[PDB]
C-alpha cells in the first residue's frame, strides 16, 4: 500500500526556521493533491496548506499566511513546507494527508492515507538536569490503614525522563503523572507508592530515576522521618 | 468558514451498549462528511465518506446517517478496542476544510469516593527554596474532582498545577496531583496548611491538614 | 310505483343509443392507434348495447300491460342478460384500473403487459368466465322457476331455497373484492404522484439557487463576493445532481465554477466573470431539458390519479345500495323468519335498488373523456 | 429555593418494593443533577445513586448494583427510585440532595428532610 513518511525536524528556536519534507510512495504526486494537518498538544486537528504540482494553484489557511511556502517537486515526487518566523504557538504534530482530482469517485473518499507525524518544538531553553526530593510519610495522619509515599523530579528542559521502584521489583501501586510545562520553561513530575503500614518500619523504599539527554541518575530514599 | 459541532464531549459507557454522535454543519453542504477515529499516540483513521458509506476496509458495525445540516454516527455493540477519539470533517472545496472538536468514550463503572494525602515540603527545597507541598486524590471515578488549597482559612489563586492519569487497566480508576509551590518567605511567614476535595460520592468535602 | 321503471329505463333505452355507438368508433380509433383501452371498450360497448336492445320490451309490458303479455317461458330468457351486464361491468372497470395502476406505478412490469393481444386474451378469458359463472339458471328451468313467479318476473317474496346463500355470494363477492382492489390502487397512485411531487420540490429549489448567485456574481463589486456565491453555487450543484447525459453537464458545470474560483482566488476580479459568462450556455443547454421533460412527466401522473378516483366514485354510485340490500335480505332470512315486517319494508326498497342500478350504461361512455377524447 | 420533598416510607417484608420520589418545584430541575443517600445502622451517611442531565447517564453503588434504580421523570420534576430487592441491611433513613455545579464538582447545597424505611 502507499505510505507518506514525514522526514522534518525538531527543537528550532524561535523566531527560527525549519523545512518538513513529506515524500511519497507508490502514487504521482501529479494525480493527487497534497495538504497538510497539525494537532496541538491534548486539542483538535488543524488545516495548514494546498498545493496542486499540476495546476499550480496554492491556498494556505489564515495564521500560516506569508510565514509558510509549499513546492512540490516532480522529479523528486516529494512536497516540501517551508517555515520561517516560528511562534511558540506552532508546537504540534505535523501530519501530510492526500486528496483526489473531481472526476468519479477519487473526491469522494477524502483523506484516505495520512502519514505518521513529525513533532516540532519551538522554545528558548537548554539541556538540564533533573533534582529529586522525597515526599515523606505522614506518621500522625494516614496511620492505621494504607501509607503513601514518592519522589519528585522538577526542573528538566527534555521532555522524557523515567521513574521506576526498588531496581524495578515493585509495580503494585505506582501511579506516575504526566510532565506539566511551568512557566519559564522547564518541566515537573512525580509518582507515588502505596504500601502497607506495618511494613514502614521493615522494607526500606529506593526510588530510581535517569535522565538520558543530561546523564543524572540521581537517587534518594524516602525513609520515614 | 463552515464551522462544524460535535454535541458530546465526553461519553459513560458499557460493552454491549450502543452509542450516538452527532455532527452539525453550519452552511448547508452536500453529503460531504467524514467520520475519523484516533487512539492515543497515532493518525487517524477514515471510517466512513460522503455522509453515509462505508470504507472499503472497516468493521460492519459502524453506521451513519444525514437529515440535513444533521450527522450522526451509531455503533451497534462497543467491543473493547472501540474506546478512543473520533472527529467530523467537511471537504466541500480544497480551501474549505474544517473539523470538529472530538468525542472520547471510556467505560463506567460504580462510584468510589477519593483518598486524600499531603506530604509537607522535603528539607533541600527548603533549603535550596521554591518549597513544594503536594496533595493526591486516589482511586476515585468519575473524573470530577476540584482540588482547592487553604492556608490559614484563606483561599489560594495561582501557583498551583494539576495531571490526571488515564483510567488504569485494572479497576477504571483515576488519580490526580496538585503541587502547590512558594517562594521560601512567604511559606515560613504563614503557619497553616489545608487541602480541600470535592466529588460526587461524598457527602460532606473532606479535608487534610498539616503543622510545620 | 309504476314511474321509477318506466322513466329510468326510457331514459337508459333513450341517451345509451347514440353515445354508446360513437365511444365504439372512438376507441376503434384508439385499438388502431397502438392502445391497450380501447379492447376494454369495445367489449363494454358491446354488452352496454346488448342491454339496452334487451330492455324496450321490458319497458313494453310494464307501461300498459300489467299480466306478462309474452311467452310465460320468455320472461326467463330476460334476466341473464341482466346480470351479466352488470357484473362484466363492475369486472371491466377493476381490469382498467389496476391495468393503469400497474402503467402508472412499475413501468418494468408494465413492459410485456402493453401488448394489445394480452389485453385481448385477458378481455377474452374474462368474457368466457363470466359466460361460465352466469350459465347457472339457463340449464335447470326448476331453477328459474325457483324464484322468478308464475309472471311479472319480481323474484320470490317466499325466497325459500339455495338463494340466501347464492345473493349472500354475490354480494360477497361480486361487490366487496373490485372494491377494495381498487381502493389500494388508488392510494398507490396517490402515494407515488405524492412522493413525485416532494422529488421535483428541491431541484427547484436547486436550480433558484443557481440562478440567484449567477444573479449574485454578475456584478461581484469585490473577490470576496464571488468565492462566497459560488461555494453555494457548488452546494447546490451537487445537490441537484443527487436528485437526478445530464450528468455530464453537472460534471462540466461543477469544473467551470471550480475553475471561476480558483481565478478568483489567485487575486484577480475579472476572469471570475469572464468564468461565469462561460457557465451560462452550459446552463441552459443541459440541464433544462431534463428539467422540462420532469415538468411534463408529472401532469400524466396526475391525470392517472384523477381518472382511478372517478372510477371508484363511478363503482360506488352504480351498485352500492342493491347489493347491500340483497346482503341484508339474505341475512334477515338466514335468522328468525317470523318478522317478516322486514321485508314488508324493504319490499319496494330492494325492486327500487335492482332498477336503480342500471346507470353502467350511461356512465360508462362518460369515462373515454377522462382519456383521450373525442366520442362525445 | 430549597422544595425538595419526599414521598414513601414503609415497613415493606422481605421482598416487596418501595417506590420512592422526589419532588422539587425549584424549576431548575432540568439543568443539573440528583443524589440519593442512606443512614445505616452505622452512624454514617452514604452514597446510593445519581442522575445527571439528560443523556448524561446514572451511577450507581456497590450496595445498589442492579437492585436500585433511578428515573429522572422530569415530566413533573420529580425523581424516582425503585428498591426491587429489600433486606434486613438495608433499613437506613433516606435523604435526597441536589448537585449545584454544572459540571459535576459536587458541592452539594441543598438537602432533603428524610424518611424511614424498616424493612424486614
Ligand atoms: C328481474 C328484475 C328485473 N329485471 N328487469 C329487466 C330485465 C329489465 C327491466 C327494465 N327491469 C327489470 C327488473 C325490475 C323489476 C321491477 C319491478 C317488478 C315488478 N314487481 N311487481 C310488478 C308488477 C306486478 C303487477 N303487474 C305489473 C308488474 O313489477 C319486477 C322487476
Amino acid at each position: 500500500e502507499v505510505q507518506l513518511v514525514e522526514s522534518g525536524g525538531g527543537l528550532v528556536q524561535p523566531g527560527g526556521s525549519l523545512r518538513l519534507s513529506c515524500a511519497a510512495s507508490g502514487f504521482n504526486v501529479v494525480d493527487f493533491s497534497l495538504h497538510w494537518v497539525r494537532q496541538a498538544p491534548g486539542k483538535g486537528l488543524e488545516w495548514v496548506a494546498y498545493i496542486s504540482s499540476s495546476s499550480g494553484s496554492t491556498s494556505y489557511a489564515d495564521s500560516v499566511k506569508g510565514r509558510f511556502t509549499i513546492s512540490a517537486d516532480t522529479s523528486k515526487n516529494t512536497a516540501y513546507l517551508q517555515m520561517n518566523s516560528l511562534r511558540a504557538e506552532d508546537t504540534a504534530v505535523y501530519y501530510c494527508a492526500r486528496w483526489g482530482y473531481w472526476p468519479g469517485e477519487p473526491w469522494w473518499k477524502a483523506f484516505d492515507y495520512w502519514g505518521q507525524g513529525t513533532l516540532v518544538t519551538v522554545s528558548s531553553a537548554s539541556t538540564k538536569g533533573p533534582s529529586v526530593f522525597p515526599l515523606a510519610p505522614s506518621s500522625k495522619s494516614t496511620s492505621g490503614g494504607t501509607a503513601a509515599l514518592g519522589c519528585l523530579v522538577k526542573d528538566y528542559f527534555p521532555e522524557p525522563v523515567t521513574v521506576s521502584w526498588n531496581s524495578g521489583a515493585l509495580t503494585s501501586g505506582v501511579h506516575t503523572f504526566p510532565a506539566v510545562l511551568q512557566s519559564s520553561g522547564l518541566y515537573s513530575l512525580s509518582s507515588v507508592v502505596t504500601v502497607p503500614s506495618s511494613s514502614l518500619g521493615t522494607q526500606t523504599y529506593i526510588c530510581n530515576v535517569n535522565h538520558k539527554p543530561s546523564n543524572t541518575k540521581v537517587d534518594k530514599k524516602v525513609e520515614p522521618k | 468558514d463552515i464551522q462544524m459541532t460535535q454535541s458530546p464531549s465526553s461519553l459513560s459507557a458499557s460493552v454491549g451498549d450502543r452509542v450516538t454522535i452527532t455532527c452539525r454543519a453550519s452552511q448547508s453542504v452536500s453529503s460531504a462528511v467524514a467520520w475519523y477515529q484516533q487512539k492515543p499516540g497515532k493518525a487517524p483513521k477514515l471510517l466512513i465518506y460522503s455522509a453515509s458509506s462505508l470504507y472499503s476496509g472497516v468493521p460492519s458495525r459502524f453506521s451513519g446517517s444525514r437529515s440535513g445540516t444533521d450527522f450522526t454516527l451509531t455503533i451497534s455493540s462497543l467491543q473493547p478496542e472501540d474506546f478512543a477519539t473520533y472527529y467530523c470533517q467537511q471537504y466541500l472545496y480544497y480551501s474549505l476544510v474544517t473539523f470538529g472538536q472530538g468525542t472520547k468514550v471510556e467505560i463506567k463503572r460504580t462510584v468510589a469516593a477519593p483518598s486524600v494525602f499531603i506530604f509537607p515540603p522535603s528539607d533541600s527545597q527548603l533549603k535550596s527554596g521554591t518549597a513544594s507541598v503536594v496533595c493526591l486524590l486516589n482511586n476515585f471515578y468519575p473524573r470530577e474532582a476540584k482540588v482547592q488549597w487553604k492556608v490559614d482559612n484563606a483561599l489560594q489563586s495561582g501557583n498551583s498545577q494539576e495531571s490526571v492519569t488515564e483510567q488504569d487497566s485494572k479497576d477504571s480508576t483515576y488519580s490526580l496531583s496538585s503541587t502547590l509551590t512558594l517562594s521560601k518567605a512567604d511559606y515560613e511567614k504563614h503557619k497553616v496548611y489545608a487541602c480541600e476535595v470535592t466529588h460526587q460520592g461524598l457527602s460532606s468535602p473532606v479535608t487534610k491538614s498539616f503543622n510545620r | 310505483d309504476h314511474l321509477f321503471p318506466p322513466s329510468l329505463y326510457i331514459f337508459v333505452i333513450g341517451v345509451g343509443l347514440p353515445t354508446n355507438c360513437l365511444a365504439l368508433w372512438a376507441a376503434y380509433r384508439q385499438v388502431q392507434q397502438r392502445n391497450e383501452l380501447g379492447v376494454y371498450l369495445m367489449n363494454l360497448s358491446i354488452a352496454n348495447l346488448l342491454y339496452i336492445c334487451t330492455l324496450p320490451l321490458w319497458v313494453d309490458y310494464f307501461l300498459h300491460h300489467d299480466n306478462w303479455i309474452h311467452g310465460p317461458g320468455s320472461c326467463k330468457l330476460f334476466g341473464f342478460i341482466f346480470y351479466t351486464n352488470i357484473y362484466i361491468s363492475i369486472a371491466f372497470l377493476c381490469c382498467i384500473s389496476v391495468d393503469r395502476y400497474l402503467a402508472v406505478a412499475h413501468p418494468l412490469r408494465f413492459a410485456r403487459l402493453r401488448r394489445v393481444k394480452t389485453a385481448v386474451a385477458v378481455s377474452s378469458v374474462v368474457w368466457a368466465t363470466e359466460l361460465g359463472a352466469n350459465s347457472a339458471p339457463l340449464f335447470h328451468d326448476e331453477l328459474f322457476r325457483d324464484r322468478y313467479n308464475h309472471t311479472f318476473c319480481f323474484e320470490k317474496f317466499p325466497m325459500e331455497g339455495w338463494v340466501a346463500w347464492m345473493n349472500l355470494y354475490r354480494v360477497f363477492v361480486g361487490f366487496l373484492f373490485p372494491w377494495a382492489l381498487m381502493l389500494l390502487s388508488y392510494r398507490g397512485i396517490l402515494r407515488a404522484v405524492r412522493g413525485a411531487r416532494r422529488q421535483l420540490a428541491d431541484l427547484e429549489d436547486n436550480w433558484e439557487t443557481l440562478n440567484d448567485n449567477l444573479k449574485v456574481i454578475e456584478k461581484a463589486d469585490n473577490a470576496a463576493q464571488v468565492k462566497d456565491a459560488l461555494t453555494k453555487m457548488r452546494a447546490a450543484a451537487l445537490d441537484a445532481q443527487k436528485a437526478t447525459d445530464f450528468r455530464h453537464g453537472f460534471d462540466i458545470l461543477v469544473g467551470q465554477i471550480d475553475d471561476a474560483l480558483k481565478l478568483a482566488n489567485e487575486g484577480k476580479v475579472k476572469e471570475a466573470q469572464a468564468a461565469a459568462e462561460q457557465l451560462k450556455t452550459t446552463r441552459n443547454a443541459y440541464i433544462q431539458k431534463y428539467l422540462e421533460r420532469a415538468r411534463s412527466t408529472l401532469q400524466e401522473k396526475a391525470k392517472i390519479k384523477r381518472l382511478a378516483l372517478s372510477l371508484i366514485a363511478i363503482v360506488l354510485v352504480c351498485f352500492a345500495p342493491y347489493h347491500v340490500l340483497l346482503l341484508s335480505r339474505s341475512a334477515i332470512y338466514l335468522g328468525r323468519p317470523w318478522d317478516c315486517g322486514f321485508e314488508e319494508r324493504v319490499f319496494s326498497a330492494y325492486h327500487s335498488s335492482l332498477a336503480f342500478t342500471s346507470l353502467n350504461c350511461v356512465a360508462d361512455p362518460i369515462l373515454y373523456c377522462l382519456v383521450n377524447e373525442g366520442a362525445r | 429555593q430549597v422544595q425538595l420533598q419526599e414521598s414513601g416510607g414503609g415497613l415493606v417484608q422481605p421482598g416487596g418494593s418501595l417506590r420512592l420520589s422526589c419532588a422539587a418545584s425549584g424549576r431548575t430541575i432540568s439543568r443539573y443533577a440528583m443524589s440519593w443517600f442512606r443512614q445505616a445502622p452505622g452512624k454514617e451517611r452514604e452514597f446510593v445513586a445519581v442522575a445527571r442531565r439528560s443523556g448524561d447517564g446514572a451511577f450507581y453503588a456497590d450496595s445498589v448494583q442492579g437492585r436500585f434504580t433511578v428515573s429522572r421523570d422530569d415530566a413533573k420534576n420529580t425523581v424516582y427510585l425503585q428498591m426491587n430487592s429489600l433486606k434486613p441491611e438495608d433499613t437506613a433513613v433516606y435523604y435526597c440532595a441536589i448537585d449545584s455545579d454544572t459540571f459535576y464538582s459536587g458541592s452539594y447545597d441543598y438537602w432533603g428532610q428524610g424518611t424511614q424505611v424498616t424493612v424486614s
